[PDB]
RNA sequence: GCGGCCCCCUGGACGAAGACUGACGCUCAGGUGCGAAAGCGUGGGGAGCAAACAGGAUUAGAUACCCUGGUAGUCCACGCCGUAAACGAUGUCGACUUGGAGGUUGUGCCCUUGAGGCGUGGCUUCCGGAGCUAACGCGUUAAGUCGACCGCCUGGGGAGUACGGCCGCAAGGUUAAAACUCAAAUGAAUUGACGGGGGCGCCUUGA
């Protein structure tokens, strides 16, 4: 059983699912939540409710390995971004930087078609 | 989807079928009584198979044609045509008019039977059919038209205007006959070398077949067999086509 | 396209003095050495058909030129094309 | 001639050597009958994204007049000295002489 | 406008940072001449003086980098 | 700090990057000539509105 | 058609102020060359994307629409093809003929400077007068007023199809009929339907 405190978080959204997950300051992942592990499926998996509860499972996971402090990052274009971080203030933990970190490409390669629908 | 509406095609098709007993006869889709009234008729007693089970039940419920045929209720491409060969004494006639789709399929599914097959007869849309028979050097030569080939010779029986069927479409379509080899004209030592080296050759129809047969054989080959590796993949027929079919096989 | 003193060596031999610019002859001469040099522009650049098309404009207006200086006076125009070894 | 910046930056750990670089440069120039306008070094100064994964390189500039043939020279002489992190080459309208902003400053 | 134009007018720049720093986004992106208040002439100039800054690590690309 | 105005700021400072407008629009490819369209429908959308 | 940045080579354009040549001009059948996207040829490359294909779903069926895959292709050098709603659906060149609000890029003079304010080219956008136009509209960047030359059309289908020639590696390109068949075919614009509405019996389009 180990025991530290600095603690990186990263929140990764998408409209089907959001991962989240901790990790050290080396960025050396102490444990992680899913929603779809929350065990919601289809509709549900991509929801800002699913989103709070793949935190809570993750805050779980910290209190075994670190609690202190924390300095969290997003990503992926999907919802509940607000309410897993709110989620994260429930035993909440003294934060200051905030910014998405988003993969925007400076005009990268060819996405996808589009959807005939 | 379609079945036909007018007497005079109806009666054509029915009597180009020539459908008597001495014949091991099988309708697939009888759909609307009218065109299968008169096959059931000049047959004394006729095997079908219906797709839709609430159809067989209006068609065996019907005395005119449940006391006068055998009637099936499944999808035909699950059903055993070489017992039914077996049950019927001789190879089946296989005939008749569907929503085809199922088309594809069907063509397959009857070269299973090359065997258990003396022949088959049925309505198709005009671009398909034309390709079916099409000479291996034009533009509705292909792939599926050269299997349909290899198994079978081709025959158009007629052709028939969009307002002949009962939902008329915009597509004019033409009853088509084909008759199994009695032995291969193309004997092949397998079938899929063919249907891979003709699937290469037609994704690829457009370049070189050095560009696409040459892709996986040598131009020392090639030109071994005596075929040109310049040519594109719609001047070759269906002879140096299994001849090429038989060389993948037997040098593998 | 053309360095100023390549342009002076030019108009001080084939014009009339340091006054004349754009008589036939000093046309002619500087539009040659031009030509002459692109050579060795397209003998790499060959893709480059958007300087070409300047080019192709040039030795027609080159073309022109002379024709017209050969109906004004022959003796002008032979010593010339004489002169720039032109008609080769 | 064409007139140039030149404008190059330096591994902090290999800062100490810029004179030197100072001199090679400086006589290809004078070298080449070219001529100089500025010479400018902004010391160690940090990066706004890290180079190399280095930080605090050390700025240079020239400001120059110097024949085409020897600048193709210096700047492969860039690819050449791994010390040299980065450079930028600039075919400037005129030779100028006012110190840079970056001194300015001071 | 013709206090903005005066911006123009009086300058044209590349390693004044300072006036570089006048022009961009937080983010390190480039503002749009009409915010700016600035003409185009000098909106070209400064997208290229910018686009040099970069290169020289003297502005970030991004916010991160 | 309170933790929720930080979330505002937050909030403001992705707003103010456009960052979910752009990785929404970035999800497909476009054939050219349809954002030509678009923008010029757009260009005379807005005109329309010039006009008094 | 051209869009990160720097270098190297290189084409054209516009203004300034003179200077210079001395009608050297325009147009252009054949001819020659450039010519998107797709495809081909020869040899590389292959991240992302993706015809074909393959497999899972959906549907009365679904070949579609959905998803997981995926080859050619997409990229590069060097050949070819030579077409696009390659359309301003508007040939090239020249002259003339009300205005108005912008944009962009030179330039002159005045600047009290710095802003300004008088001018003055070039390019370009939107209004609109006269005139023109079947009407729609066009309108000094004409579809106005006219001069020179070139290209092209002569009812609708059959048919840009046949055949022949040419051209192309092949695709195909190109030039190009006729029989035969019909009393139309067509452009613009008006009024009802629209209709599914949409708002509030009434104005009127998520259709
Ligand atoms: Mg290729
Ligand atoms: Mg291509
Ligand atoms: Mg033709």
């Amino acid at each position: 059983r180990k025991q530290v405190s600095d603690g990186v978080a990263h929140i990764h959204a998408s409209f089907n699912n959001t991962i989240v997950t901790i990790t050290d300051r080396q960025g050396n992942a102490l444990g992680w939540a899913t929603a779809g592990g929350s065990g919601f499926r289809g509709s549900r998996k991509s929801t800002p409710f699913a989103a709070q509860v793949a935190a809570e499972r993750c805050a779980d996971a910290v209190k075994e390995y670190g609690i202190k402090n924390l300095e969290v990052m997003v990503k992926g274009p999907g919802p509940g971004r607000e309410s897993t971080i709110r989620a994260l203030n429930a035993a909440g933990f003294r934060i200051t930087n905030i910014t998405d970190v988003t993969p925007i490409p400076h005009n990268g390669c060819r996405p996808p078609k589009k959807r005939r629908v | 989807q379609n079945f036909l509406n007018d007497q005079f095609v109806i009666d054509s098709i029915v009597s180009a079928i020539n459908p008597q007993k001495g014949q091991a006869m099988v309708e697939i889709g009888p759909g609307l009584a009218a065109l299968t009234e008169p096959v059931g008729e000049r047959l004394d007693q006729l095997t079908v198979i219906e797709l839709d089970r609430d159809l067989a039940a209006r068609l065996q419920t019907h005395p005119f044609l449940g006391p006068k045929l055998t009637i099936y209720q499944q999808d035909a491409m699950t059903f055993n045509f070489g017992e039914l060969a077996e049950k019927m004494g001789q190879p089946l006639r296989v005939f008749g008019n569907l929503p085809y789709n199922i088309s594809t399929p069907l063509m397959f599914h009857l070269f299973s039977y090359t065997d258990a097959i003396a022949d088959m007869h049925f309505m198709l849309q005009k671009e398909v059919v034309n390709r079916l028979v099409a000479g291996p050097n034009s533009k509705a030569y292909g792939r599926l038209s050269v299997m349909a080939q290899y198994y079978c010779n081709v025959i158009p029986v007629l052709e028939v205007p969009p307002s002949a069927f009962t939902p008329p479409p915009k597509v004019d379509s033409a009853v088509v006959r084909l008759v199994p080899h009695a032995t291969m004209p193309h004997p092949v030592k397998d079938v899929r070398v063919l249907s891979r080296i003709t699937t290469e050759a037609f994704n690829q129809r457009r370049k070189t077949i050095r560009n696409s047969l040459g892709n996986l054989f040598s131009v020392e080959v090639l030109t071994g067999m005596g075929i040109d590796p310049a040519m594109r993949a719609e001047n070759i027929s269906v002879a140096q086509y299994c001849q090429m079919a038989n060389y993948l096989a037997e040098n593998a | 396209s053309l360095s100023t003193e390549a342009t002076a060596k030019i108009v001080s031999e084939f014009g009339r003095d340091a006054n004349d610019t754009g008589s036939t002859e000093v046309q002619v001469a500087l539009l040659t050495a031009q030509i002459n040099h692109l050579q060795g522009h397209f003998a790499e650049h060959k893709k480059d058909h958007h300087s070409r098309r300047g080019l192709l404009r040039m030795v027609s207006q080159r073309r022109k030129l002379l024709d017209y200086l050969k109906r004004k006076d022959v003796a002008r125009y032979t010593q010339l094309i004489e002169r720039l070894g032109l008609r080769r | 001639m064409r007139h140039y910046e030149i404008v190059f930056m330096v591994h902090p750990d290999q800062s100490e050597q810029v004179p030197g670089m100072i001199e090679r440069y400086t006589a290809a120039i004078t070298g080449a009958e070219g001529k100089i306008h500025r010479l400018e070094d902004w010391g160690r100064r940090q990066l706004a994204y890290p180079i190399n994964k280095l930080h605090k390189a050390h700025y240079v500039l020239m400001n120059v007049e110097a024949p085409q043939e020897v600048i193709d020279e210096l700047e492969t002489t860039f690819r050449f000295n791994d010390a040299v992190i980065r450079s930028m080459v600039m075919r400037t309208k005129h030779a100028v002489t006012e110190a840079s902003p970056m001194v300015k400053a001071k | 406008f013709c206090r903005f134009t005066a911006e123009g007018v009086q300058e044209i720049d590349y390693k004044d940072i300072a006036t570089l720093k006048n022009y961009i986004t937080e983010s390190g992106k480039i503002v749009p001449s009409r915010i700016t208040g600035t003409r185009a002439k000098y909106q070209r100039q400064l997208a290229r003086a910018i686009k040099r800054a970069r290169y020289l690590s003297l502005l970030p690309y991004t916010d991160r980098h | 700090e309170p933790f929720d105005v930080a979330l505002r700021r937050f909030k403001r400072s992705c707003e103010k990057a456009g960052v979910l407008a752009e990785v929404r629009r970035r999800e497909f490819y476009e054939k050219p000539t349809t954002e030509r369209k678009r923008a010029k429908a757009s260009a005379v959308k807005r005109h329309a509105k010039k006009l008094a």
